[PDB]
Order: structure tokens, then C-alpha cells, then sequence
């Protein structure tokens, strides 16, 4: 009955929805560039050295 | 597990460019360095 | 200096720590100054181990793993001015047969060819690791 009318579905729309979200609220403006460290670049001065 | 940024490989700078060209610069590399010899060998001017 | 570098083992520094949102800044966790030898934990809850790293205590400790794959190559060139410095002695007092000079200077030049090397190895075994923990707001 609940069903066929959609209330379990709207709780299934209650209780994963009001809990906070983690989607591209996080992968939006979340994330800035690092600088590049030594080991991007270590196998360069292996061949130097 | 989330997958996060990789451990950088020791190899990792010349990933920007495929095998395949690293191969076909140095088999150029050294032919245009061979042709490059005999052409000034038939010149003296 | 190597000579003094190698048993200090005040090589490196860290502050584990955990932020503080607001109107409450920064409180720290834990800390403690590296060895390549061994550890020397520090005031991290008031506990003064001068610990071996090949006994056990997280990623902190995987950092310290990791150091000793930079081990050997400041071994290897602490060995080097060793050699270096007692042929240089030889041409002092006989300065005469003068090829052993030339050669000894080559041991100066290949001892801190392994301290690049040294350096490289330990420096990109730091960086990994402080890439390797998992990046957590609260945590600094």
C-alpha cells in the first residue's frame, strides 16, 4: 500500500538524501593544484647522475 | 578505497608522450644525424 | 660534518596535529625528530624513546620505514672522504710520485656523487609519504 503510492519510496528519498551529500560539492572547488615535488621529476636526475 | 593520486613513477616525466614516439624520435635522431654526415661528404663547397 | 650528521639523529621533524575550527586554532598530537640509525622520539605525550626503527612503534611509522632505503648511500659516502682524506695525507709528507693526488681527487668528486644520490632517495621518500596519508580536513 505504501508502495503503490510511493511513501517508501519518498522515505527512501528521506533518509540517503537528508544525511549531507558527498558528490561534486567536494570535487567542484574543493581542490587547487600542488606544486610538482621531487618525486614527479626524481627518474630525470637518476639519468643525470 | 577512494582511489586517490597515484605514487608517482620513477619513470613519470616522460609520460606526457607515447612509447611509440620515444622510439620513432631516436630512430630519427639518428637518421637524420647519418644522412647529415654523407651529405657533406660529396660537398667541399 | 657527515661524521656529525650520521649519529645525530636530528634529521628531520614532525608535528602530527589536528586542526581547530574557530575561535580555537591549531592543537598538536604528536611529534618527534628522525633518525637514519635510529629514532629519538619525542615530547609527543612526554615519552623520550631513542627507539630502533627496526622495532616496531601507522603512517608515521611508514614514514620511518621508508627512511631506511636511503640508508646505505650516506654510508656509502661517509666511506669515500674516508678514502679520500688519508691518500691526501700520503702527499703531504711525499710529495714526490705525484699520481696518488690525481686519483684521491677523484674520491672527492664521487663522494658527493652519492649524497645527490643519498639526498634524492631520502628527500622522495619524505615527499611520498606526506603525499601517502589520506587527506583529512582535521588534520593538519
Amino acid at each position: 500500500k505504501l508502495s503503490e503510492q510511493g511513501v517508501l519510496d519518498k522515505l527512501k528519498n528521506k533518509w540517503w538524501y537528508d544525511k549531507g551529500e558527498c558528490g561534486a560539492k567536494d570535487s567542484g572547488s574543493k581542490e587547487k593544484t600542488s606544486a610538482l615535488s621531487l618525486s614527479n621529476v626524481a627518474g630525470v636526475f637518476y639519468i643525470l647522475v | 578505497k577512494k582511489p586517490q593520486k597515484s605514487k608517482p613513477g620513477v619513470f613519470s616525466f616522460l609520460d606526457p608522450l607515447a612509447y611509440e614516439i620515444w622510439m620513432c624520435i631516436v630512430f630519427a635522431y639518428i637518421g637524420v644525424s647519418v644522412v647529415l654526415f654523407l651529405v657533406s661528404r660529396f660537398s667541399p663547397y | 660534518l657527515l661524521g656529525i650528521a650520521v649519529s645525530t639523529d636530528y634529521w628531520l621533524y614532525l608535528e602530527e596535529g589536528i586542526i581547530l575550527p574557530q575561535n580555537q586554532s591549531t592543537e598538536v598530537k604528536m611529534s618527534l625528530h628522525s633518525g637514519l640509525w635510529r629514532v629519538c622520539f619525542l615530547a609527543g605525550e612526554e615519552r623520550g624513546r631513542c627507539f630502533t626503527i627496526e622495532y616496531v612503534m601507522e603512517s608515521t611509522v611508514n614514514v620511518l620505514k621508508m627512511i631506511r632505503s636511503a640508508t646505505p648511500f650516506p654510508l656509502v659516502s661517509l666511506f669515500f672522504m674516508f678514502i679520500g682524506f688519508i691518500l691526501s695525507n700520503i702527499g703531504h709528507i711525499r710529495p714526490h710520485r705525484t699520481i696518488l693526488a690525481f686519483v684521491s681527487g677523484i674520491f672527492f668528486i664521487l663522494s658527493g656523487l652519492s649524497l645527490v644520490v643519498g639526498l634524492v632517495l631520502y628527500i622522495s621518500s619524505i615527499n611520498d609519504e606526506m603525499l601517502n596519508r589520506t587527506k583529512d580536513a582535521e588534520t593538519y
